[PDB]
């Protein structure tokens, strides 16, 4: 078998995810005697049944494809990454068609200039990987084929998918031939910051949005301009937070900004006195000033043409939302409620908007029903007001955002008619954490629907390979997290009964999770209930496995926004923002999980219009460090990339495709004379057919041999054995030859 | 596809989508004849009218009501009322939607027999129900706990549940109502 004295293994480790070891005896069918260099020897167990990753030989080691890797696993990609990311200083990677980017924090020379016009032209292969390489792999299919192009970027935020992005940009710029989009684009960059991302537990400055720029082009591929949109806004953030986590950051550089004189009429105080920014308890980032953010993203809107007017405008808006937040109701009974007299809080509202007290003070504490004969106000309980009143919190907040992108789109765009366009998506990768929430769950989804349009077009780019090469291509192997998806969107799916439980009267968690239990816990494997508790539940995700507790969806999950306090809000006077913002129904009623799956459907509906091309961005150290590799931070990454989930559905494949030339250029240590032959083709088709036994392992194609993993490495290692008990011989007879005639010598 | 829900009574139809805030149509559930000699030629006498029709011409009229206490007491009225909710005054065809209808506890159960063979058979509706209207009031009232007490034209009724449980042994039913008050 291939365990041998002499042959290398990956054993686990918990201080380094794997390590190296040397087998000392060959195996056998208990134990292995295991050499390492951290001490000479080591006895190891086996378990009852499991083998070490064997490892690869150094020839595939380091190579510019982890597919060209003939053992895939994780020790094998985590290793080759590390040694290129370390050694040679080469961040950017290929595994199949993605481009996976190891972000260094030091500076690289690599981006300029002139690397543009050396990559430009070159087929995607046949240079090393770079961006530039898969930003013209999208240019060119552009400018062949009639098709619009999109590149998908995905990584915690910190990882660098911006730069990515710029430099994409960049490329097109230079090789298209301008004027201006990048700079406004990247000055747009601060606004889209402030008001879209927020502070999480595992990460400073997370960006809860997804964010598409679509580059346009002239039909001659001049730069036209460039088009900006947004999907999958979280709204819940506005109204709740964690412990530890913060709403958006423009909030708290809006209250840090409180000292200056243009605010002074909002009555803006201290960043925690308000009820939305100080639940997370956490108002101060470490190492920010908050104050200078602000100043930068007033100077990116100045520099993008919002007049001081609308973003005084914007400024007073979101002080409006923080004092509405103040708001607070006493209960008179348990189905009614009213606000306190000269309630200070929605004075300053009504005063910030315009609003006559009175009618806000009125609507706040009832509903209306009508037929369209006759109509009735309705009081309601403390709980309705405080949900409508959050309600009508995220509704603004979500339509202030959708305004701040219509005025960047308009300085955006340009006149002249956009004949196609490549578009670059920034999105979120998969996340876990300790705690899993509504938010976390629909992150989760939307990847989940992500990777299973990567796994479509992977598959079908691979049965067009395969049909070119003559291979039967039923033989490929498809992998498909449809019953995922079906599990969390489907009918009496998770969301379809949080949304029922929603509106059904006395609704709450438990009895939730009780609904939960009882449609699916035995019916879907992929569903499972933790054993320990009833409070929450587990989705096998396309990555891993995930708790998600249950005490928070119903509280997030509600929206319903009364009519009569929009009806209000969009008749104030004062100033002219805010009638604005609310001008064009059943969409009022949707819980936000729906609106969520709608913003999803609209983005996938935008991509499946288009061909993707994909980046996967990498964070290799907690901290920063220009070049340090942690193999903990970077397994972890890998895996919310789903990078390691893609190797292992290839490894089932043929991941592995040799050239006949170059085959028998290696293999020709191998072959011996007589079978080598007046073609090259049917000389190996015949030594190979000898060397490994099972065809079931290799296809011949037209011009390539395919393999399953592992039979490039048992060709490597036969080789080696072979060459080296030559060379013994050699070597032998050599030393005996000297050393027998310096007897001769001697003799004479 | 939206179900259309339907709540007949003496008294008023109130029907509507599923969904919606309030009911759509609301009319008052009356079958109308002429009981005058037409004189004018050419006038478009009509052989019977319903609901608000039947209300406004009224004094040439004699109205009958479909329903006394919560039965259906001549089944071609009835489904004359049913045709002109569908066809006249939601405009929405049957064979679209599911449809669900309400009736008082304690009824006959040829009405309910009867009520589903003409939904299937003569309207052709997809799929239908037939709820309580003391259940109903529980849903709309926010609630899982309570005694019920409902009171219409025709019947009135008790119904006491608790947490989600009907006690039908203490279901009372009783037929006082504003027709008998009216009386
Ligand atoms: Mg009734």
């Amino acid at each position: 078998e291939l365990y041998t004295k002499y042959a290398r293994v990956w054993i686990p480790d918990p201080e380094e995810v794997w390590k190296s070891a040397e087998l000392l005896k060959d195996y056998k069918p208990k134990v292995l005697q295991l050499r390492l260099e951290e001490g000479k020897d080591l006895e190891y167990c086996l378990d009852p049944k499991e083998l070490p990753p064997l490892r690869n030989p150094d020839i595939l080691v380091g190579e510019n494809d982890l597919t060209a890797l003939s053992y895939l696993h994780e020790p094998a990609v985590l290793h080759n990454l590390k040694v290129r990311f370390i050694d040679s200083k080469l961040i950017y990677t290929y595994c199949g068609i993605v481009l996976v980017a190891i972000n260094p924090y030091e500076q690289l020379p690599i981006y300029g200039e002139d690397i543009i016009n050396a990559y430009s032209g070159q087929n995607m292969g046949d240079m090393d990987p770079h961006i530039f390489a898969v930003a013209e792999e999208a240019y060119k299919q552009m400018a062949r084929d009639e098709r619009n192009q999109s590149i998908i970027v995905s990584g915690e935020s910190g990882a660098g998918k911006t730069v990515s992005a710029k430099y994409a940009m960049r490329y097109f710029a230079t090789v298209s031939g301008s004027a201006n989009v990048e700079e406004k684009v990247l000055a747009s960059n601060p606004i889209m910051e402030s008001i879209g991302n927020a502070k999480t537990t595992r990460n400073d400055n997370s960006s809860r949005f997804g964010k598409y720029i679509e580059i346009g082009f002239d039909k001659r591929y001049r730069i036209i301009g460039a088009n900006m949109r947004t999907y999958l806004l979280e709204k819940s953030r506005v109204v709740f937070q964690a412990e530890e986590e913060r709403n958006y950051h423009i909030f708290y550089q809006l209250c840090a900004s409180a000292a200056l004189p243009e605010f002074k009429t909002l009555r803006l105080g201290n960043a925690n006195y308000f009820h939305y920014t100080k639940q997370g308890g956490s108002p101060v980032i470490d190492g920010i000033d908050d104050a200078k953010e602000m100043v930068n993203t007033r100077q990116a809107c100045t520099l993008l043409g919002i007049s001081d007017s609308y973003q005084m405008g914007i400024f007073r808006i979101l002080a409006g939302i923080l004092h509405l937040g103040n708001v607070e109701f006493a209960s008179r009974d348990s189905d009614s409620c009213a606000i306190p007299p000269k309630h200070d809080p929605l004075t300053i509202f009504c005063d910030l908007m315009g609003v006559d007290y009175e009618e806000m003070a009125h609507w706040l504490c009832h509903r209306k029903l009508a037929t369209a004969t006759e109509t009735y106000i309705k009081p309601i309980s403390k709980l309705h007001a405080i949900n409508a009143r959050d309600a009508l919190a995220k509704h603004i907040y979500a339509n202030l955002f959708n305004w701040i992108v219509d005025h960047v789109n308009k300085a955006l765009h340009s006149t002249v008619k956009q004949h196609s366009f490549i578009g670059v998506l920034d999105i979120y990768g998969f996340e876990t954490f300790e705690i899993n929430s509504f938010e976390q769950f629909c992150i989760n989804y939307a990847n989940e629907k992500l990777q299973q349009q990567f796994n479509m077009h992977v598959f079908k780019l691979e049965q067009e390979e395969y049909m070119k090469e003559q291979i039967p291509w039923t033989l490929i192997d498809f992998y498909d997290n449809q019953p995922c998806i079906n599990l969390i969107e489907a009918k009496m799916g998770v969301l379809d009964l949080l949304d029922e439980e929603c509106k059904m009267p006395k609704g709450s968690d438990d009895t939730w999770a009780q609904k939960l239990y009882n449609t699916h816990l035995n019916k879907c494997a992929l569903f499972e209930k933790p054993r320990l508790s009833n409070k929450a539940f587990i989705i096998k995700h396309f990555a891993d496995k995930v708790e998600y507790q249950c005490e928070g969806f119903l509280e997030k999950n509600k929206d319903t926004v009364y009519e009569e306090q929009i009806k209000v809000l969009k008749s104030s006077k004062k100033f002219k923002l805010l009638p604005e913002l609310f001008q064009d129904s059943k969409e009022h009623k949707k819980t936000v999980g729906h609106q969520f799956r709608n913003s999803l459907h609209l983005l996938m509906e935008t991509l499946n219009a288009t061909t993707p091309h994909y980046v996967r961005c990498i964070k290799p150290n907690d901290f920063k460090f220009p070049f340090t590799f942690d193999e903990k931070r970077a397994v972890q990454q890998l895996r919310a990339c789903g990078v390691l989930e893609t190797i292992r559905i290839s490894a089932a494949g043929f991941p592995s495709r040799w050239t006949y030339q170059e085959f028998f250029s290696r293999y020709r240590v191998l072959m011996k004379q007589k079978d080598v032959l007046s073609d090259r083709k049917q000389t190996c088709k015949n030594v190979l057919e000898k060397l490994i036994l099972d065809k079931d392992k290799y296809q011949f194609g037209k011009t390539k041999i395919f393999f399953r993993a592992g039979q490039v490495a048992y060709l490597e290692k036969i080789r080696a054995d072979k060459l080296r008990a030559a060379c013994i011989r050699i070597q032998k007879t050599i030393r005996g030859w000297l050393m027998r005639k310096k007897y001769m010598r001697m003799r004479r | 596809t939206t179900a259309l829900v339907c709540d007949n009574g003496s008294g008023l139809v109130k029907a509507g989508f599923a969904g919606d805030d309030a009911p759509r149509a609301v009319f008052p559930s009356i079958v109308g004849r002429p009981r005058h000699q037409g004189v004018m030629v050419g006038m478009g006498q009509k052989d019977s009218y319903v609901g608000d029709e039947a209300q406004s011409k009224r004094g040439i009229l004699t109205l009958k009501y479909p329903i006394e206490h919560g039965i259906i007491t001549n089944w071609d009225d009835m489904e004359k009322i049913w045709h002109h909710t569908f066809y006249n005054e939601l405009r929405v065809a049957p064979e679209e939607h599911p449809t669900l209808l309400t009736e008082a506890p304690l009824n006959p159960k040829a009405n309910r027999e009867k009520m589903t063979q003409i939904m299937f058979e003569t309207f052709n509706v997809p799929a239908m129900y037939v709820a309580i209207q003391a259940v109903l009031s529980l849903y709309a009232s926010g609630r899982t706990t309570g005694i019920v007490l409902d009171s219409g034209d025709g019947v009135t009724h008790n119904v006491p549940i608790y947490e989600g449980y009907a006690l039908p042994h203490a279901i009372m039913r009783l037929d006082l109502a504003g027709r008998d008050l009216t009386d």
